[PDB]
Parts: C-alpha cells; structure tokens; sequence
C-alpha cells in the first residue's frame, strides 16, 4: 500500500509488523471529486 | 461552462470544450500512504525523546503533508543514532519505566538502530489541530532514552488523513519564485 | 529512371535519379501526445516545396568543403507564418538536393541529414554516412533525395529556441571539368514540410 | 532587454529625489514598471507600480503619498518622483519592469540612494 | 556445513526513504475501533479536486473589483505554481513537495454585485514565446472564454496543460526570466453600473491534473 | 558484386562471390544494454554534484560509447565513497532541497554505497548533443551531497540509443597504431 | 533460534561491473510516453552495418585520384582496425572499445569521375606472411575482384575473415613488426581519360562481423 | 536484458528496482540491416 | 520489518580449495569452437594405463 518494495513475504507475522485492526458494528473525497461536472450547463451551438 | 458559484458543489470543466482532448494521469506520487512514508530528521533533546509527529518541522515535506489534515493515523518507524542503550517505553507509561531494560531495549550497534513501532496511543485516530497551541498529553507513541541520542529519525506506516487543513507555499516578492535549479 | 514528387499543388520532376532514402523511419511516430491536451491540428496548406541556394561547387574547394543549412529556415510562405502563430510545432522533412553540371564533370557531393548538428569535428566527417544520405555523382544522377520524421526530446518542438534538423553537403571528391563539364556547379534545394502540426495560438500585435 | 536606473545619490530628510530607469530590448509601453527596495540588513521589499498605460498605480503604504511612479512610453522611461525623504527611506532602488501585478522579472542594477539626518 | 553467503559492499547502508519494514519489539496490541470514522481522504490530490480555494491580488485580497477606464486588463498572472497569485491555494500549497505537474488546473469565477449591475468577462491563455496580450482585441486571438453575469453567479475555466514536454517543473527557476508555460489573463468586456464591484476568483485541480516526484524544498 | 553507390541502400557482399562460407556470428558483447552497463569513473566534486552522464570522460568506454548516440534513455546506478550521510534529489528539484534528511538519505557505512535511481527526468528521452554547447538544464539524473565526496561512479541500465553519431579512434602517425599488448 | 547463516570472506565487494541492482529509494514514477520514436537502434553493430563511413588518404581525403605512370598501385594499407586508414570510420569507431574481432569487413567503392572517363580496377587481400605485392600481374595470384565504371557508380567488395585463431586482436601491438592479418591492395588497371579524376571509398561490417569482449583502453 | 546474473527473482517488486514503462496510442537499424543485397547485380558465369 | 539473519562465526574465511564459484564480473563471451579435437583425456589415470614408460 505504501512504500514497500518486497517481492517476497515479510519474515515476521502481520500480527508484529504492523498492528492489527479491528472493525465495529479515497471514500469521501475521491467520491466528491469523481461527481465533478464536466458538462455544458447551456445549448451548445456549433 | 457555467454554473453557480455559491453552490460549493465541485465543477471541473475540461479541454474539450473548445476542442481539446483530455489525457491520461497517474496520481501515484501523490497518494497520501506513498508520499509519506520515507523519514524525516527531528532534533533530538539528550536523553529523553517523546515520540511526537508535530516535532518534526513545519516546512519539511513529511511534517508540512502530515499537518494539512486534522485526523492522521499511523504506525512510526524510527531510526536512531545513539551512545548506549536505547530503551522504549509505549504510550501512557511512567517516565521511570525509561531505566528498565525490560522495556524493549536495543543495545548498541554501529552504525545506527532502526525500530518498528505500533500505534500505541489510546484515541482511535490521533490529530494535528486540537480545540481545548498545546496538544494533549495522550497525542504520542512513547518515548526513548538513551545515553545520548546523536539522531532521531520519523516514518509513518499505513498512513491515513482526514478532513484536510491548508497548505501553504512561500509568497513571492516578484512576480514569480525564482529558485536556482540544479544545471550541469 | 524518371521521378515525381508532388507535395500539395507543387511537384518535381527528375529524370536522373536514384531513387528517395528514408530516414530513421518510414512514417511518423504518434502525433496526439499527453501534453497538448489535445489540442494540437494539423495544417494541410504549409505541405509544399520552398527553393533555396546553397553554394557554388568549383573546382578549388578541397575534401571537407560542407555547407549547413538549419530546418526550419526563414521561410516567408505559409510556414513562416504559422511558427509565428503557434508556440507549439512539429513536422518531418522531404528534402531534395539538385546540382546540375553535365555527365562530363567529375567528383562526388555527399548529402545529409544530420539531427542535433553542432560543430561535427573534421575527422568525424569521414564517418558522416551514418546519418540518412546520398551521393551525387555527375556521372549518374543530378539529384539526392531524403525523407526524414520528426525527431527530438519533445513530442512537439519551439522552432524559435530550437533547430532539430540541419541539411549539411560535403565534397567527398573535388570538381573536374576535363574541359568538357561545367565550369562550375550551383547547388540548390528543394524542401517542404511533412505532417506539420501545431497548438497555442499566439495573441497579435495588435 | 537590460534596465538601468539613475537619478541616485544623497539627501537630507525632507529632501526629494528623482530617479530615472531605461529600458532596451523590446517594446517598453507593452509593460508594467514598479520599483523594489532593498534597505540594508533587511530583505528587499516592494515599492511602486505604474501600468504601460500609465493609467493604473499601486503604491507600498509607507511609501503611499510620499512617492509617485511616472513612465514615459516616448521617452523609454520610467521615473519614480521621491518626496519627504525620511531615514528609513535609505535603500538600494531597484528598477523592474514586467507583466504581472507585480511587475517582477527584468532587474536593472539599482541606484544607491541615502538621506540622512 | 552450514548454508554460505557473501555480505556484498555497498549494500545495507540504511535509506530514509527506502522500501522495508523494521523488527517489531512490542506485539499483540489492538486499536480502538475506528471503523467509518467520517471526512476522509486517501489521497491529498482528491481534497485538491473537491474543495477550491482562493486567490491572492493587489490589496492582498481574494478578489478583483470592477475597474472605468480605457484600462480593460483585470488581473494578469503567470501560469505557475509559484506564481504570487496562487501562494495562498491549496493546489499551490501541495506544489512546494513535488517536482514536477502535469494537466489541467480550473479557475472558478464568482460575480458578488448586487443584482442591477451587469459584466461581461474574458479569461484567455498565452502560451509562452510571445509577450501576453494587453487587450482583449489582442487576446480574441488566443484560447478563450466568454461568459456575463446573470442568474448563475459562478463561471468555471479549465487552463490547459499545453507544454513541448510531458511534465513541468513547479518551481521556477532563478535564471528563468520569462515563465515558461506562459500566462493567463483576465479581461473586463464591459460592465453595466458596476464601478466597485467585486468578482472573487478559486482555483482547483482538474480532472487530469497530475504531481510526482515528492521532494522537501524547505519551504 | 556491383550495384550504384548514390543509392545509399546496404550492401553487404559476402564471401560466397570467390567461394568461400560465411560462418556464424556471436554479438553478445556489442549489445547496447550489455556493453553500457558497468561502472565508470567521474570525478566528483567537494560536496555537490549533479548526475550527469555528459560528465564521463569521452574517451572511455562507457562516455564514448554513450556519445555516439544522439537521443539516449536509461535508469542509473551509482557507487559513491563518501563522508557523511548523502543526500540526493530528484530532478528539478531546488538545491536547497540537498540538507533535508527527509529526502532520500544513505546514512554512510563502510566502504561505499550504492544506490539505483530511476529515470527522473521530464523529457520522454534525453540527448548528447542539443541544438540550441551547452545542455539544457533539465538534462540530469538530480544531484547528490556529502559532507565530501571521495569517489563517484555511474552505471546504466537498461539502455536504450538513438540516432547514431560518429565514433573515432586514435589517429596514428605511422602504418598502424602500436600499443604494448600483455604478455608473459 | 533463528536461521543461521555464514558470512563468506572474499565475497560482497563492490564490482563495477557486477551484476545486480541497486536498492531501490524512491518509488512510484511514470514516464512521459516514449513509445515509436524515430531512429531507434537497439545494437551498435547495426548502424555499423547501415550506415558505411569514409577512409582517410594522403592528403587528408577520402579518396583516391587515378593517375598516370608506371606505378599502378592506387593505396594500399595493412588490415586491421588501428589503421590510420580506417581511423575515421565508425566501424573503427567501435573498435577501440573492445579487444576482439571476427567476421567480414565490406568496403564500398564508387567512381566520381565525368561520363567520358572510364577506368577498371582491381582490390586484392594479401594474406600475412609475405610481402604484399606491387603489382597487379603479381597480385593477381591472391584474392581479388575486378570490375570498371559504367551505368552503376559502386562496387562493394567484402574482405574475407582468414586467420588461424577464430579471434583477432582489434589493436596493434607495438612489438608486431608486420601486420598479422595481411593487408588489402587497390590496383589501377588502366583508364580512359581518367586523370585527374576521384573514387571515393567506404567501409562497413559485414553480414558475419562479430565483435567481443568490451574494454576500456582509454583512447 | 542488460548485465544481469541472478537466477531468482529479484528481491525488491518490479515497480521500485526500476522506473515503470508508458505506453502510447533492433528496431530501425537491424530490419536495416537485414535488407542488405547479397546477391550479384550481372549475371554469373561459371 | 525485514528477514533477519545470523551471521555466524568460524565461517566465510577463504579456503583456497573450497568448493564454491567467484561472482562473475564481465558477460557475455562466446568461445571459439573447439570441439573433438584430437588426443582428449579427461582423467590422469587413463594416461597412466595406456602409455607405459621406461624405468
């Protein structure tokens, strides 16, 4: 995801790399962005 | 292309309005987990260190990016150059815990010493700006203690922002910046 | 062997000739690039000969005798106009050399050219046939004859900043009359644009 | 396309100066002209603006009513006419020309000017 | 025996930026649940894109007024990330920690007069090589846009990504005397009833816009 | 084998005229991604020095080789003997940027350190000779800093050449060139 | 434990030749698209065998003049790539940036002279071992070719690969008194009022050359 | 491609070791090359 | 992190007949072809029984 240039496995368990996440029960901005209107509000003409 | 202005909803016209043709990007060295991860350097005080991402400077690539979002979130990579033996303690612990080598200590070994830490601090996602100039005590990884610590080094893991803040370039005096760049 | 060539409405007739050399490539790379954002057009009217002179070939001037001509020149057409028009540029050029004594005249012209031509070194000129070329024998042809694309670190170029092809001639062998040739012989050129293509108008003067 | 001012020198507080930039190269009323100003020690800072019309001017604040740009588009030129001179205003002048809003690029060498009291 | 290996020169030396993780100490902690937290962003471009900012002029104000006089030129500015004007920007802001940029960067315009006065403007762009025009007779000639006020209260203008190489440097360089990706100008046409009134300016990310090459300038 | 020279068309007669056989050809070693990947000497500058592949002598292998071509691309390898920690910047960036640890920094360890750096620049490909003595300033790899530089070396990969150029040898005085060739 | 491991003496310094990468610092680039430029040549030889290259003559010419006496000995010169002959060319361009050689050399002949002036002319390769031969009644014994001017201006004559070892040195080593691989020889037979006119001569490798084991000789 | 020796794969991804290619949309000289005329221009005797 | 290792004593020092390979600087070379040639022997004891000598 970041920068890691491994091609093989990291010796060490994903569980002491890095912490663990958990759950309960670029999302916003990418959403926002992707919704950019590119149109012409007016008739166009020629 | 127009619109109205007031509605903040976002519009991007394009090229192919009078008659361009839009081309392909690649967005990869922006991406926020790619641009932040690398180190930056932090002064280090003698002995105790609390690990802190505001300590870095302002205007560094890593400490300006890391500071235009309110809620970050991270794991920290530390590389240190140091006399003796570097002790880390996690976050909330006492300042005497710094003085057992059974905290994870790392002994000496030349040239420098390079660590993996966890996030270790309580809040769900830490933050760069806090509504209550100081920031709470509870906003650090922990910190380090050695004899002397000679370098101090800073890289976020996973890196993740929220709700971005300004970011400012240097204002010009002239028309334009003008910088010498490099030239054989 | 007769010859014709027709760029636009303009034409050239040869009827001693070996035949065209195509340098590099024989069709353009791709035109529509990232970095006009699609923009750039084509102009089909500034395909078309331009004459010029070179030098005069005698009998006194000694191997290594070389004349450069920079592309694009001053040309006060519609090719001119346009690289005052549009800060963006790119084309390939048919290049087309003519010295005309008779069959009795003796010695050899060799014809080029030569991409990024800045001060070639007297003995790098023995190994200037590596660039697209012909000979011009007075005993066979009258004519040389290259096409050669559109060549640089940029996908469209500034004529005004940079020159990316320069036409150069050498003498590979001195002139002989043998009292029946031509005293001397002329040497000129005729060129014209290819796949000429531009963006960002200027504003006027006005 | 070289500028060089003039019109330097010395004065006394509530004195006057003058100074004169001229520009080559290239069409002088196509434009803007503005003068910057280094003080010694400090960081060269901003001074005036006059548009190639010479309809249009923006003075800094601490020099705003003591100073007044003038361009002459005949004459090549452009002139900054100083008045109320005042020991601060001690400064190397700098004339600029240029496009923007600021007229930025295009430095001449700048004139040595000191009033003194 | 036991398994060789050579220890190779040259390698291993440690790099602030390089690709490999360190040697976990501490284990078997968990976060707090995070999970849809709310205003995220995984990308510093897509803020850039969703969210204008404004513009820096003379009076150090986001905004350029309507002006009388045979004067039509409203605001003129190089087309640069380092440009003054854009200083404030956020899209300008993100600049400083890159090289290099490529693609479009839009321009939002908003009318603020009261609803008895009417303008009519241009934004035009001038590609580099040539002085930029200093009246909008001269700059018709350019790429252009045209708009006036009415009941949309806002006009948005894509400036082309229009270059001889396919990336530009952000920074400009000391020995640059003229930009070299050109300049874009503001025209007033005309106005009706205008005299003082103000026309705010944004800018933002286009669609294509492009950044790479992360470096730390200071700054 | 006769044929009209003007034509410039290739013509390659072959031994078979006379009666002989051509025999099989091996061309390994001339490859240009083979014979151009290898380290050659530049001499370097006290603290900093652009990435240059123009600064090669001319007439060693990898320089002149490299000068024959007149539009060139390729990655880079370098080996640096340095004091310090060496920084380096990517292309265009400014040079105030060489005293931020948070760019690219090898921390010195004994003897040397290579390091491979990607293409950078902005061109689609670069050039040994331009039109225009000088090179333009965005021909480079960027530049690097030390505290001092002993020794600088640079290795290409995966060239790629274009446009041929001259390429001369030594000028004899007599019938041949005579060198001193190893011996027992 | 851990996996034990050996760190090997004598192993691990740095080579400049070696063959393996660097660490890689910085990631995540693009590069303006390059694909289908023209020109391109993925291979030195290529353009070696493409694009012939001139010889160098007394005088400094690339040619040589017919003339009228006793002595029909137009040029000749040793065979090998240190000649002063072939210095100028490309092929002896590459030459000295490798120690070894095989295959066949091309040279390439076209007469420059007038339409009423006919010549015919003799090349030859004399092989080492004995002196190569003054005339061409002596030559005539070698290997040769003959041909003489017309409609077709050039004649292209490859000079065989004929030595005991399967290599040859490209330089020439300062204790060898006389050339190893033989020389070439180019005879005038006779000409039609050809005085004074020029033939002008190329060389370029091969359909076999081959060429080995790259070297930096300085030079 | 170049000079290379090992016969397993490199340790680092394919994206840092190197700069990644685009795309558009020995070459010239050997199809050059290749088209030499071999043959004899006359016709052969003996 | 990254895989780590020992790097184990009384091991890796020289051994002039040791059975491992050099890392070869410079590729790519092709032999001139010399295959059956005359008089091979492959093996010193084979030389031994088939051409006795004088005591």
């Amino acid at each position: 995801s970041g920068n890691t240039g491994s091609i093989i496995n990291n010796y060490y368990m994903q569980q002491y790399q890095n912490s663990m996440d958990t759950q309960l029960g670029n999302d916003w901005f990418s959403k926002l962005a992707s919704s950019a209107f590119s149109g012409l509000f007016g008739a166009l003409l020629a | 292309t127009t619109s109205t202005g007031e509605s903040a909803d976002p519009v991007t016209a394009t090229v192919e309005n009078y008659g361009g043709e839009t081309q392909v990007q690649r967005r990869h060295h922006t991406d926020v987990s790619f641009i932040l991860d690398r180190f930056v350097k932090v002064t280090p005080k003698d002995s105790i260190n609390v690990l802190d991402l505001m300590q870095t400077p302002s205007h560094t690539l890593v400490g300006a990016l890391l500071r235009t979002a309110t809620y970050y979130f991270a794991d920290l990579e530390v590389a240190v150059k140091h006399k003796g033996d570097l002790t880390w303690v996690p976050n909330g612990a006492p300042v005497a815990a710094l003085d057992n080598t059974t905290n994870p200590t790392a002994y000496h070994k030349a040239p420098l010493t390079r660590l993996a830490l966890p996030y270790t601090a309580p809040h769900r996602v830490l933050a760069t700006v806090y509504n209550g100039r100081p920031l709470p005590t509870s906003f650090n990884y922990g910190a380090i203690k050695a004899t002397r610590v000679t370098e101090l080094l800073y890289r976020m893991k996973r890196a993740e922002t929220y709700c971005p803040r300004p970011l400012l370039a240097v204002h010009p005096s002239a028309a334009r910046h003008k910088q010498k760049i490099v030239a054989p | 062997r007769i010859l014709t060539t027709r760029n636009g409405h303009t034409t050239s007739t040869t009827q001693s000739s070996v035949g065209i050399t195509h340098g590099y490539a024989t069709a353009e790379d791709f035109v529509n690039g990232p970095n006009t954002s699609g923009l750039e057009t084509r102009v089909v009217q500034a395909e078309r000969f331009f004459k010029t002179h070179l030098f005069d070939w005698v009998t006194s001037d000694p191997f290594g005798r070389y004349y450069l001509l920079e592309l694009p020149t001053d040309h006060k057409g519609v090719y001119g106009s346009l690289t005052d028009s549009y800060a963006y540029m790119r084309n390939g050029w048919d290049v087309e050399v003519t010295a005309v004594g008779n069959q009795f005249n003796g010695g050899c012209l060799l014809v080029a050219m030569v991409p990024e031509l800045c001060s070639i070194e007297q003995r790098e000129l023995f190994q200037l046939t590596l660039f697209p070329h012909q000979f011009i024998n007075p005993r066979t042809n009258m004519t040389a004859h290259i096409k050669v694309p559109f060549v640089g670190v940029n996908r469209y170029d500034q004529y005004k900043v940079h020159k990316p092809w320069t036409l150069v001639v050498m003498v590979v062998a001195p002139l002989t009359v043998n009292t029946e040739g031509a005293p001397q012989i002329k040497v000129y050129a005729n060129i014209a644009p290819t796949n000429v293509h531009v963006a960002g108008e200027f504003p006027s003067k006005e | 396309v070289q500028l060089q001012e003039s019109g330097g020198g010395l004065v006394q507080a509530g004195g006057s100066l003058r100074l004169s930039c001229a520009a080559s190269g290239r069409t002088f009323s196509s434009y803007a002209m503005g003068w910057f100003r280094q003080a010694p020690g400090s960081e060269r800072e901003f001074v005036a603006r006059i548009s190639w019309s010479g309809g249009s001017t923006y003075y800094a604040d601490s020099v705003k009513g003591r100073f007044t740009i003038s361009r002459d588009n005949a004459k090549n030129t452009v002139y900054l006419q100083m008045n109320s001179l005042k020991p601060e205003d001690t400064a190397v002048y700098y004339c600029t020309a240029g496009f923007a809003l600021p007229p930025s690029d295009y430095w001449g060498q700048g004139t040595q000017v000191t009033v003194s009291s | 025996g036991i398994f060789p290996v050579a220890c190779s020169d040259g390698y291993g030396g440690l790099v602030t930026t390089d690709p490999k993780t360190a040697d976990p100490v501490y284990g078997k902690v968990f976060n707090p649940p995070r999970n849809m937290l709310p205003g995220r962003f995984t990308n510093l471009l897509d803020v850039a894109e969703a969210c204008p900012t404004f513009l820096h002029f003379d009076g150090d104000v986001p905004y350029v007024t309507t002006k009388t006089d045979s004067d039509r030129v409203l605001a003129q500015f190089d087309l640069s990330l380092a440009a003054k004007h854009m200083s404030n920007t956020f899209l300008a802001g993100l600049a400083q920690y890159y090289t290099q940029y490529s693609g479009t960067v839009n321009l939002h315009f908003m009318f603020t007069g009261p609803t008895d006065a009417k303008a009519r403007y241009m934004i035009a762009y001038a590609p580099p090589g040539m002085e930029p025009p200093k009246t909008p007779e001269a700059a018709a000639h350019c790429i252009h846009a045209e708009w006036d006020t009415g009941l949309n209260s806002k006009f948005t203008f894509s400036i082309p990504y229009l270059s001889a190489a396919d990336y530009a440097y952000t920074a400009s360089d000391a020995a640059e005397t003229t930009n070299v990706q050109g300049w874009v100008c503001l025209f007033q046409i005309t106005h009706g009833k205008a005299e003082g009134d103000a026309l705010v300016v944004l800018a933002s990310a286009g669609k294509d816009f492009e950044l790479r090459l992360p470096v730390d300038a200071r700054q």
